[PDB]
């Protein structure tokens, strides 16, 4: 009918191929991002673990620059291309303007690149969605989301991937100014949000924590277990 | 390009389950659409081309209706099939011969010209944008070390050298008659070659010919330039055959 | 005297038998999925 | 269903790429390949498919290729596409060496090839490569390594994996017979022989049905060699004797 | 299902390409050809489609030389064979110009197969409907290869292809020896060609070419007749 | 259900039912029009069902001024009691999920009324033939196992070609519409049935209809065996549309 | 019934030797509003009827400006009209720059036809769905030309295009013999009376739904809208 | 019957025919009739030009073009294609004159335009032309010449030709003329008479006769017939109708 | 259509068999939900409750008049139902691609002075799979013996089959189609042969013809399918028949109302000038 070509309108004004592309995001691993006052936390749950594998090569949290991070959910092979293009653009922006890149700027670049692939019948869109956190030049934390159609908009705390509605409802209920008072409180909030879907914490969760004027830091299973125990207390 | 038709029969770049292309065979069938027949015979020191000449109307100008062309000063030709396709291929052959002469400093040989045409024609069989031309070309000429030469190429892109070939509607009967004649004997003079070439067509079509119903082109060792015979000479040959 | 199926609304460069471009009409219909906006022009200014 | 199979640039109503799925399904017919990581070396064993009586043996190997002074690879799928991919891998390694005056790391080479493989699943009019790869090598950043790639353009690092025909049973047996941090080269060879014997139900193993490659580090140099029929026969005989003693 | 049998760039749900199988079927419906590697040479034999008195013997041949030490024969379509022969000659000349030594057989086979692979991955073309047999002699060691329409090549010791090639293969299996000579190989090739022949074989309807340390040579009709009379 | 055109429905004990199938090119429908026009059958009732798109027009087989104004609907039933024949004509297309229920209702009516045999005229796509089918006649047939032995004897004497089977053996008829469903349900319910079809393509499909009608006549012997044989209905005009605009040519 | 296969593209001939897409595109002209154009021995006049979406929107403009001696009127699509107007303006500008002379209307309309013929033969294109009325003045006097989506142009003395223009054409044919002697007055009146025949018998012409364009011997192309039309509308009769 | 093989110009029917070209040739018979007769010392053309409405000028949408100083042209079929082909012919003649410095022979021009027309029946990205046309010329060293080109791309020389809706009756009428021994002044009247005889008034409301010759009278130039001679020819034809 | 060079494409089919020839619980649930999304509901707007009985089963009927399209409903509103008291009885709710909400309405009225006279003003579009539900919910199962039905609609002039060109016809004009049991005579020529009519009016005529109910259908072939004065004035001759003789009282005031409502038309998309 009307759902086989990218540039064909439905009789009621629908572009079904882009919606089908977005449907592929809803099957990946859940991702959670929470913005604090002096810290930004990203959390991704491990869909499954194989004992005969190296966990270093299957990470879903990447660093785009000194003050920008990224987490995705969708098609793994498609995510890598976007990540590499974003890294090149981040380095090239400094060559023209001495100041470091801004979170809104890099989100705009990623959204435009994603939109460029939904304009013709000779190529298919990217089936991924991303969460971008970081710090501005003057020191203002940010958090943005991007969609395969090419739209972006800011948030305070969001969740993408499969089983995201429950996590978003939990964050809406449990987000307040006295819950992001300190870094430990923010990290525990992210862990509690992820624990609603993960069958057993500690083994199926990975966290990345970035502080102001500091590089990305990846927590290890020891620290994750310690926080889980403190929450369970 | 507006796509490719679906089916084992409706496109040039689609193989049949038995492994054969059908558009090429249909292009072969398109040769018999004109309704004429051509015969070429090679002699000891000459080569002759004979073909039919049908003028249906009475308001037509018979001077402008012909099927014998001239590629270079020493190469003849005869075409069977669609008229426009035949003329287009003739123009391409002329251009290729001129280019070869410019690039190499001497006249192109008949086999080289036939091979070039066949190589060009093969490309149309392997691409979805172009289609084969429904015609076949027969060339005659004289080599330096070797004597007369007769060559033929087909829409599929296959060419070969012969002693006496034919093309058109009555190709099979003409081939059988020529096979019998060649197996019997091959040492022929200039007069004998023309006589047998005319006799083959006459006995296959079962028609008593007239001087204005055929056209003949010859190449001889004494005069290696392509020449088209006139009505008086054709009538003289016909009278000699009848007597 | 039979009823059959005909399609003209799956290409941007196709004309309906009555000279109608249907893809443009569908694109116009796509607007009705947005949010309402009101603009009033007055001799003192413009309101949006 | 049958409506969203025409080309690679069509999304199913639930976001699926059926052409890529079929391309990945095409790998299930080729021969079986193995890769095991040990403490002092890495291993790569493959099953020979060309076993006709009238064939010849002219080449250095049938499925094992050398890409670099420090790496090697094994293919499974379509030979025509495997040849192109192998040539491109060699060119990429030489380009990096010319640029930086240092050998290329294994993960970088794998990523560079997987980008090329993924590029054919996005632009319509082309057909994806139906090949899977297994890489082994040594690197100054992480030591011995073992990777795997598939027609989708994905990759990941493993400690013991298998691709090709009857892969599931081999993976299931490896997952219970491989012990992390305590594997030596001899133990890896014995495990590979046992797994190949179980997963090949055609007949009893013979030295002319398998080929085994070994990568080790010896006095500041990486040596890659292919075991000979004598060693393979000794390994098979020892395994058979062990099985006989087991009962 | 016939939904995947028309387009070249489509995978069947079982992970198969069908148009390439149809090209192979086209190859398997041509005239027979046989290649046997002896201890000190290689022999190639084939039928010819003319089989008539009006054909001119100097016009077109099926066994053709690439270099002083390489020749080949085909089975399938002829127009597709000519272009590949021309490309192979050009590649050999380029290699000689760059490296100042004749090209090995394996490199030539690899490059020809790489050329043939390109036509099986893009929409808008069709694969070559021909298969090739290449013989050579390098470092005092004969070679024999076969290249498929898919772009895949194998190294053989004795093979047959074309019409009725399974029976030819089993015949060769029954009567092949590893310590043969050139004359014995020629006799075996003629016999296995006669197995699938229907008419009366003469010296005017088969082609034979050999390759030893001297070079690649195409046997004259008188020599073929003498060999045919030897086995009666 | 069958709604009579008068007061009480007639009897159809021992009659032969001729019906089309909505297939590629409307070949079956055109053949039914030719048969009804030639034999001059009279309407006896309708077949009201909610499985076809409704349509209305005047009498398509008009021959005089008096009968040129008679309403018609998308499904009508004609009969000729002298030869014990009855025909069904469909002039529309099927809705999405209303093919199998329609086939079930039609076969139930056929079983209940008391007919003897059923003959179905349809077609198939001509671009799906392999090499063997490109060399043979474009006409095929099928029979059910419950058919009378005299029928297969006559068919074998006629030297016809049977439809080839494929393996999943199963019968596959691309572009045939409801022919496969009718055949399978008739085999299940043990009803005598025959299917005749041709390999056609969409376009001008008058010669295909004429050929199919002659193919049927070789067996049923409607006319004497051998231009004026079949009477073209008056409705077969302006098939390509209206006239030319003035200032174009 | 049999037409479904041969009416989806302009590169396909019907079995009756007809291109159906051209005939379909010719029907877009009748989707606009009526336009009337006539000429006299000295002047050329264009009259157009404007429609509005609602009472709170300005009426769409129909008469455009091409050069100091050429003007056009539009009936059909809008994007095609804009593209053609740009082409006309560019050609006139280039001719004036190069030769220091005005571009003749005959040459201009020939260029229009040559450009418009192309998209009716190649794949991936559609014909222009717009019809134009051109009024100009040069050394040969006044001119009125008509253009068709089928890349056909005619040289007229009085023509009307749009929706329900048959009445206007009938009136022009009946009163054709008096046009060549009228001055600007009574010529604009003849045009207005011809345009009034395309309306229902109850309603009349106001000053908010008519546009006038005049070009003459020593008067450049001018457009009269809104209050500028009252002098021409003063003398009309009560729709006899 | 060629259903299924008639949607592109690069498809062969199972009996070896291209049906798009056949449909294009069929399309020519949708227009009025034009004839051309070659005589001892010139060529004269005649076109039956229908009238659409009385609102058009006298010289609107003509069907007789001036390709060069010595060549005329008459068309039939779709008009836009006729204009395009006239432009092509003018360009070819101008290019030859610029290259070689003398008037182009008629046979060469016919060959060039015929090959250009034929080039459109080979690819699937375009469609064949839908018009036929004739060319005529005269020179002291060559004499009168006449040619026809059809949408398939085939050209021939003629002594008398006719294209359009009613070519058969026109050819029958022409075949009764001894055009080899007459003069243009005696051929204008015959052309007008044939045009009047062929015309059908039941399905065609009205028409205007259009004439033009080239020959020795015009000193090797293609010109429109003077009005008085047109009037005399029309009067003679009307008298002969009775 | 081909998306890349050399793509294999298939010809479209006019019999519609290319889609239904292809015949998990989630799929069945999706199909059931989609079927439930576009069902026909008849309800009383006074209390927003559905009528469990067919509309004509609750109330006896003697005359039924149906108008389809903007022009027909405008004509009926201006000329017929401006001179009496009519009560709304029920309304229908539909959803499909071309009618997103229910300008789109389908409302039934019955005369207060004579409760045996009904009306129906349908301006929405009923899809091909919702017409039989409409017939079932309006007429029911057992019809009535004594009842007369009149139907009005509009069609574009390009749908008329004629030997001459379409543009040469003097549009608009009227045509009629009546069942066998309709004893009276129409005021316009009956429709020519090769022409057919489909969709909802065809459904009503088929029902009436099968179940032996008198009926008549009036068609207007016009060159302007929007709301236009000429198109609605073309329906005037119908007022002389017995179906509408006793319902018209004042023509000038109806003309004034028509003129008044002609000045409050919907905004047309600015595609054409």
């Amino acid at each position: 009918s009307y759902d086989r070509a990218i540039t064909v309108f439905s009789p009621d004004g629908h572009l079904f191929q882009v919606e089908y592309a977005q449907e592929a995001v809803k099957k990946g691993s859940t991702a959670v991002g929470v913005r604090g006052r002096d810290i930004v936390v990203l959390g991704v749950e491990k869909k499954s673990v194989a004992k005969l594998q190296d966990e270093r090569t299957v990470r879903k949290i990447c660093a785009l620059d000194d003050n920008v991070c990224m987490a995705f959910a969708g098609l793994t092979a498609d995510a890598r291309i976007v990540i590499n293009r974003a890294r090149v653009e981040c380095q090239s922006h400094r060559l023209t303007v001495e100041d470091p890149v801004t979170v809104e700027y890099i989100t705009r670049y990623i959204a435009s690149l994603k939109q460029r692939y939904t304009q013709s019948n000779g190529r298919r869109p990217f089936g991924i969605s991303a969460l971008i956190v970081g710090f501005d030049f003057d020191g203002t934390p940010r958090l943005y989301q991007t969609d395969p159609s090419g739209t972006y908009h800011a948030w305070k705390a969001n969740a993408i991937g499969r089983g995201a509605k429950s996590v978003r409802e939990f964050l809406e209920k449990n987000y307040t100014d006295e819950a992001i008072e300190t870094d430990d409180l923010t990290i525990k909030l992210v862990i509690k949000a992820l624990l609603e879907v993960v069958q057993s914490g500690g083994k199926n969760i990975e966290l990345a924590v970035m502080r102001r004027d500091q590089s990305l830091k990846i927590l290890n299973p020891e620290e994750i277990e310690k926080y889980v125990a403190e929450i369970e207390k | 390009s507006r796509g490719s038709s679906a089916g084992f029969d409706r496109h040039i770049t689609i193989f049949s389950p038995e492994g054969r292309l059908y558009q090429v065979e249909y292009a072969f069938k398109a040769i018999n659409q004109g309704g004429l027949t051509s015969v070429a015979v090679r002699g000891k020191d000459c080569a002759v081309i004979v073909t039919q000449k049908k003028v249906p109307d009475k308001l037509l100008d018979s001077s402008t209706v012909t099927h014998l062309f001239k590629i270079t000063e020493n190469i003849g030709c005869v075409m069977t099939g669609m008229t426009a396709d035949s003329r287009s291929q003739v123009q391409r052959a002329r251009y290729e011969a001129a280019n070869w002469k410019y690039k190499y400093g001497y006249e192109i040989p008949v086999d080289m010209l036939c091979k070039r045409i066949a190589d060009i024609s093969q490309v149309y069989t392997q691409n979805a944008e172009m289609r084969p031309l429904g015609c076949c070309m027969i060339l005659i000429g004289i080599d330096e070390e070797q004597g007369p030469q007769v060559y033929k190429c087909d829409p599929a892109g296959y060419y070969c050298g012969f002693k006496a070939t034919a093309a058109g509607v009555k190709q099979t009967e003409s081939t059988s008659f020529l096979e019998k004649k060649v197996k019997k004997k091959f040492d022929w003079t200039f007069e004998q070659t023309v006589e047998t070439a005319i006799t083959c067509l006459s006995t296959v079509l079962s028609i008593d010919f007239k001087p204005s119903e055929i056209e003949v082109g010859v190449v001889t060792v004494e005069n290696p330039k392509f020449r088209i015979l006139t009505e008086a000479e054709i009538d003289a040959h016909l009278v000699a055959l009848a007597e | 005297m039979f009823l059959t199926r005909s399609e003209y609304d799956r290409g941007v460069n196709t004309f309906s038998p009555e000279g109608r471009l249907f893809q443009v009409e569908y694109a116009i219909e796509a607007i009705k999925l947005g949010s309402t906006a009101i603009g009033i022009q007055t001799s003192e200014g413009v309101c949006l | 269903s049958r409506r969203y199979d025409s080309r690679t640039t069509i999304f199913s109503p639930e976001g699926r790429l059926y052409q890529v799925e079929y391309a990945m399904e095409a790998i299930g017919h080729a021969g079986t390949c193995l890769g095991i990581l040990a403490n002092d070396g890495v291993l790569l064993a493959a099953e020979r498919r060309n076993i006709h009586k009238l064939l010849d043996e002219v080449f250095f190997s049938e499925k094992i290729y050398k890409l670099n002074e420090d790496m090697a690879c094994s293919v499974a799928g379509i030979t025509s596409d495997a040849n192109v991919l192998t040539n491109e891998l060699r060119l990429i390694a030489q380009r990096y060496l010319l640029q930086y005056q240092e050998p290329i790391p294994c993960e970088q080479l794998v990523t560079a090839l997987c980008d090329i493989k993924q590029a054919y699943t996005q632009f319509g009019g082309k057909r994806p490569f139906g090949v899977s790869l297994l890489y082994i090598g040594w690197d100054k950043h992480y030591g011995f390594q073992l990777y795997q790639s598939d027609p989708s353009g994905n990759y990941g690092g493993w400690k013991a994996t298998c691709i090709g025909n009857n892969s599931a049973a081999a993976v299931s047996m490896l997952k219970q017979d491989y012990k992390e941090g305590e594997m030596t080269l001899k133990s890896a060879l014995a495990l590979a022989i046992k797994v190949l014997n179980k997963t090949m139900d055609v007949s009893k193993l013979s030295a002319e049905k398998v080929e085994i490659a070994t990568l080790t580090r010896e006095n500041g140099k990486t040596v890659i060699r292919v075991l000979k029929q004598k060693e393979v026969e000794q390994l098979i005989k020892k395994h058979e004797e062990e099985e006989a003693k087991a009962e | 299902e016939r939904g995947y049998s028309f387009s070249l760039t489509t995978f069947s749900p079982s992970g198969k390409l069908v148009q390439i199988e149809y090209a192979l079927a086209a190859v398997a419906g041509g005239a027979p050809s046989v290649g046997i590697k002896a201890a000190n040479g290689v022999v190639l034999a084939t039928e010819k489609k003319q089989k008539s008195i009006l054909y001119d013997e100097r016009s077109v041949h099926k066994v053709e030389p690439i270099t002083k030490h390489i020749g080949l024969v085909y089975s399938g379509m002829g127009p597709d064979y000519r272009v590949l022969v021309h490309r192979a000659r050009k590649l050999a000349q380029q290699y000689y110009l760059v490296y100042q030594e004749p090209i090995p057989t394996a490199q030539l086979v690899q490059r020809v197969a790489s050329v043939m692979q390109e036509y099986t991955q893009s929409g808008g073309v069709r694969p070559f409907g021909v298969s090739l047999l290449i013989c050579g002699w390098n470092e005092g060691r004969p070679y024999l290869f076969q290249s498929d329409p898919s772009g895949a090549y194998f190294a053989w010791k004795a093979t047959a292809m074309g019409k009725n090639y399974v029976n030819g293969k089993t015949f060769l299996e029954k009567r092949y020896n590893e310590d043969l000579e050139l004359e014995d190989a020629i006799h075996t090739a003629i016999l296995t060609l006669k197995e699938s022949f229907e008419g009366q074989m003469t010296e005017d309807n088969i082609e034979v070419g050999i390759c030893n340390e001297a070079g690649f040579r195409r046997l004259t009709p008188t020599e073929v007749k003498d060999y045919l009379a030897a086995i009666a | 259900m069958f709604v009579p055109c008068g007061e009480s429905a007639p009897d159809l004990a021992g009659f032969t039912l001729l019906m089309p199938a909505v297939s590629v090119g409307n070949v079956g429908q055109l053949a039914m029009d030719l048969i009804i026009s030639t034999l001059n059958m009279s309407k006896i009732g309708y077949f009201y069902t909610d499985c076809l798109v409704p349509m209305v027009g005047n009498n398509p087989y008009a021959t005089t001024e008096g009968n040129s104004t008679e309403l018609s609907i998308n499904a009508e039933v004609y009969s000729l009691p002298s030869r014990k024949l009855v025909a069904l004509q469909l002039r529309s297309i099927f809705i999405k999920y209303k093919s199998k229920p329609f086939c079930e209702k039609l076969l139930s009516w056929v079983k209940s009324s008391g007919c003897a045999r059923v003959i179905v005229l349809s077609s198939s796509h001509s671009y799906q033939r392999n090499d063997l089918q490109l060399r043979s006649t474009p006409f095929r047939y099928l029979l059910t196992p419950s058919m009378q032995k005299s029928v297969q004897n006559k068919i074998k004497s006629l030297n016809w070609e049977e439809m080839e089977k494929s393996r999943c053996f199963c019968i596959r008829i691309p572009g045939g519409g409801i022919t496969k469903t009718l055949y399978d349900e008739s085999c299940s319910k043990e009803i005598q049935m025959a299917v005749l079809l041709k390999f056609v393509s969409e376009g001008d499909n008058i010669p295909d209809a004429l050929g199919l009608v002659e193919y049927l006549n070789e067996w049923l012997q409607i006319l004497k065996p051998l231009a004026s044989r079949w009477k073209i209905p008056s409705s077969w005009r302006l098939l390509f549309g209206s006239g030319l605009p003035p200032a174009l040519f | 019934m049999f037409r479904n296969q041969y009416d989806n593209d302009v590169t396909v001939w019907s079995p009756q030797g007809r291109i159906h897409q051209i005939e379909y595109a010719m029907e877009a002209v009748k989707q606009g509003s009526a336009t009337v154009g006539l000429k006299s021995k000295t002047h050329a006049v264009l009259v157009a009827l404007k429609r509005a979406q609602s009472e709170l929107a300005a009426h769409q403009k129909k008469i455009l400006h091409v050069d100091n001696h050429i003007g056009i009127s539009i009936a059909g699509l809008t994007a095609d009209a804009r593209l053609l107007c740009n082409f006309m303006r560019q050609e006139c500008l280039d001719s004036r720059f190069v030769f220091d002379r005005p571009l003749p209307v005959s040459r201009l309309v020939s260029l229009i036809g040559s450009k418009t013929q192309i998209p009716t033969q190649r794949y991936g294109r559609r014909p222009y769905g717009v019809g134009l009325l051109i009024a100009g003045y040069d050394d040969m006097g006044p001119h009125i030309f008509q253009t068709c989506p089928s890349a056909n142009y005619f040289d007229c003395r009085a023509m009307s295009i749009g929706a329900r223009s048959q009445s206007a054409r009938t009136y022009l044919e009946r009163h054709m013999s008096e046009f060549m002697e009228c001055n600007l007055n009574e010529l604009v009146k003849h045009g207005l009376r011809a345009l009034r025949e395309t309306l229902p018998a109850e309603q009349d012409l106001t000053t908010k739904n008519v546009s006038i364009g005049i070009v003459g011997k020593d008067l450049e192309f001018t457009i009269y809208d809104d209050d500028d039309v009252s002098p021409f509308l003063e003398g009309l009769e009560e729709r006899p | 019957i060629g259903t299924g093989y008639d949607l592109s110009a690069s498809t062969f029917s199972p009996d070896g025919r291209v049906f798009q070209v056949e449909y294009a040739m069929k399309a020519v018979e949708n227009s009025s009739t034009a004839i051309g007769i070659r005589c001892k010392d010139g060529v004269v053309f005649g076109v039956e030009k229908l009238v659409l409405s009385k609102l058009y000028e006298e010289g609107s949408n003509k069907r007789l073009f001036n390709v060069d100083r010595h060549v005329g042209m008459a068309v039939a079929g779709l008009l836009a294609d006729a204009r395009s082909l006239a432009d092509i012919a003018r360009e070819e003649a101008s290019n030859f004159r610029s290259n070689f410095g003398y008037n182009i022979p008629l046979k060469h021009l016919a060959d060039r335009v015929a090959m250009y027309v034929h080039a459109y029946t080979l690819y699937s990205a375009v469609r064949p032309f839908g018009c036929s046309f004739m060319l005529g010329s005269y020179s002291v060293n060559d004499g009168a010449q006449l040619y026809m080109i059809d949408p398939s791309g085939v050209s021939y020389g003629y002594w008398g030709c006719a294209i359009g809706k009613a070519r058969q009756a026109a050819k029958t009428e022409i075949e009764k003329l001894q055009m080899k021994e007459m003069t243009c002044r005696d051929i204008v009247k015959e052309v007008a008479k044939i045009i009047y005889i062929v015309h059908d008034e039941v399905k065609d409301k009205a028409f205007e006769l259009e004439l033009s010759w080239v020959g020795e009278l015009t000193n090797g130039r293609h010109e429109i017939v003077p009005k008085d001679i047109r009037e005399e020819a029309e009067k003679y034809a009307k008298e002969s109708l009775k | 259509a081909a998306t890349f060079f050399g793509e294999v494409v298939k010809a479209p089919c006019r019999a519609g068999t290319e889609d239904e020839e292809e015949e998990t619980p989630e799929d069945r649930e999706v199909r059931l939900q989609l079927a439930r999304k576009r069902e026909v509901r008849l309800l009383r707007r006074q209390t927003k409750t559905s009528l469990e009985v067919s509309l004509l089963e609750k109330y006896p009927c003697s005359k039924f008049i149906i108008a389809i399209g903007n022009n027909a409903v405008a004509f009926l509103s201006s000329f017929v139902m401006n001179s009496g008291v009519w009560e709304e009885v029920g309304c229908a709710k539909l959803w499909n691609e071309w009618c997103r909400t229910t300008e789109a309405f389908c409302v039934f009225y019955h005369l207060k002075s004579n409760p045996s006279v009904f009306l129906c003003q349908c301006s929405c579009y009923v899809a091909e799979d919702q017409q039989y539900q409409w017939l079932e919910k309006v007429f029911g199962s057992c019809p009535r013996k004594n009842m007369q039905i009149t139907i009005l609609t509009c069609r574009h002039v390009t749908d008329y089959k004629t030997s001459e060109s379409t543009g040469s016809l003097p549009s608009p004009f009227l045509r009629a189609l009546k069942t066998q049991n309709f004893k009276d005579s129409a005021c316009c020529p009956l429709l020519e042969q090769p022409n057919i009519v489909h969709d909802l009016p065809a459904a009503v005529l088929s029902y009436c013809q099968v179940w032996k109910i008198p009926a008549i259908l009036y068609l207007c072939y016009t060159d302007v399918m929007k709301l236009d004065l000429i198109t609605v004035e073309a329906f005037k001759p119908i007022l002389s028949t017995r179906s509408l003789k006793g319902l018209v009282k004042n023509i000038p005031q109806s003309t004034e109302i028509l003129k008044k409502l002609m000045t409050t038309n919907e905004i047309q998309s600015n595609i054409y000038t």
